[PDB]
């Protein structure tokens, strides 16, 4: 039966040890988000065939250029995530993940993923961005940077609602079949 | 309360490491050292080569730093004079991981399915490549706990930025080491 790994990058503002508990509990942990993720595996079902999916964060290597790609070889699939409230997170993509990814694994698919769906429509949070003369980040935007990378789908979802969440991991898993 | 969830999830995932340590060492380690099974020659006696010097990690963990932590279990405020205390133990991270790659690569090249079958046979979730990347993520990570430490204990916060100072530094260090 088919293994998985699933490698999930990005910038600490993308919340991957959120997204990964919070998929794998089918919970937004909530009261208190854990910084520890372990590698995980289970079984999931998609279009039918059953399937072991492999999850590994990547949460603390931010700073570690030389570390990260440790666990780039041998990856079936990459989530290259950004929080669609940061500028920031979703420039990096370009500046940062898609090109060492590619420099290691340039024939594995990547996910582009936006986190934090929920927060694109608060008012507290796109005050916050207007303040600094920034706006959230919206879907063509997105989907324009997922053509540039090569990415196999541009996936937009929320932690906390589960919005989109089940999805990106079933994509996850199709671009790999 | 933060503090205390900070706290309990450092003493959680740290006795999870040192399971999963140990069961890296008593699975994949074990079949290769033991001689009960067939050995690919590509990697026989380079078993060095694989697992770098993850028992004296494990052995860091399992004898020392474990014990100490717990000793701050109610002390979170104090819990980075612990990594002050052992720094110079972690230097060994540095070690492991300037050698990781080439117990990648070795893996890819002469190892066959020959931990995929000891994985299969054993019944484990994680493969031995999984079991490998930990110490390095385990190295990572201490650093995220101290700032959230921080971001939730009072002017009694320098015996947290200095274990943070640690935490920051070794990884970097293991960092800069690579080829
Ligand atoms: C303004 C600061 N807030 C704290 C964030 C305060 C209000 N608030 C509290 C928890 C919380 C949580 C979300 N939303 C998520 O974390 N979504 C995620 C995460 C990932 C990954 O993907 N989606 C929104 C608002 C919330």
């Amino acid at each position: 039966m088919q293994a998985i790994k699933c490698v999930v990058v990005g910038d600490g503002a993308v919340g991957k040890t959120c997204l990964l508990i919070s998929y794998t509990t089918n919970a937004f942990p909530g009261e208190y988000i854990p910084t520890v993720f372990d590698n995980y595996s289970a079984n999931v079902m998609v279009d039918g065939k059953p399937v072991n999916l492999g999850l590994w964060d990547t949460a603390g290597q931010e700073d570690y250029d030389r570390l990260r790609p440790l666990s780039y070889p041998q990856t079936d699939v990459f989530l290259i995530c950004f929080s669609l409230v940061s500028p920031a997170s979703f420039e990096n993509v370009r500046a940062k993940w898609y090109p060492e990814v590619r420099h290691h694994c340039p024939n594995t698919p990547i996910i582009l993923v936006g986190t934090k769906l929920d927060l694109r429509d608060d008012k507290d949070t796109i005050e916050k961005l207007k303040e600094k003369k920034l706006t959230p980040i919206t879907y063509p935007q997105g989907l324009a940077m997922a053509k540039e990378i090569g990415a196999v789908k541009y996936l937009e979802c929320s932690a906390l609602t589960q919005r989109g969440l089940k999805t990106v991991f079933d994509e996850a898993i199709r671009a790999v079949l | 309360r933060k503090k205390e969830f900070i706290m309990a999830e450092l003493l959680q995932t740290e006795k999870a490491y040192v399971r999963d340590l140990h069961e890296c060492l008593e699975t994949y380690l074990w079949e290769m050292t033991s001689g009960v099974e067939e050995i690919p020659p590509g990697i026989l006696n380079k078993e060095h080569i694989i697992f770098g010097n993850i028992q004296e990690i494990y052995d860091f963990h399992n004898n020392i730093f474990l014990k100490e932590l717990e000793k701050y279990e109610q002390l979170p405020e104090d819990v980075g004079h612990c990594f002050v205390t052992w720094a110079d133990k972690f230097q060994m991270y540095v070690t492991y991981c300037k050698n990781k790659p080439d117990s990648n690569q070795l893996i890819l090249e002469h190892a066959g399915t020959f931990f995929d079958e000891i994985q299969q046979r054993h019944g484990l979730a994680n493969s031995i490549s999984s079991y490998l990347i930990k110490p390095v993520q385990r190295v990572t990570k201490y650093q995220l706990l101290l700032k959230e430490l921080l971001t939730c204990c009072e002017e009694g916060k320098g015996e947290l930025k200095d274990g943070l100072e640690v935490m920051l530094s070794v990884p970097k260090k293991a960092n800069d080491a690579m080829h």
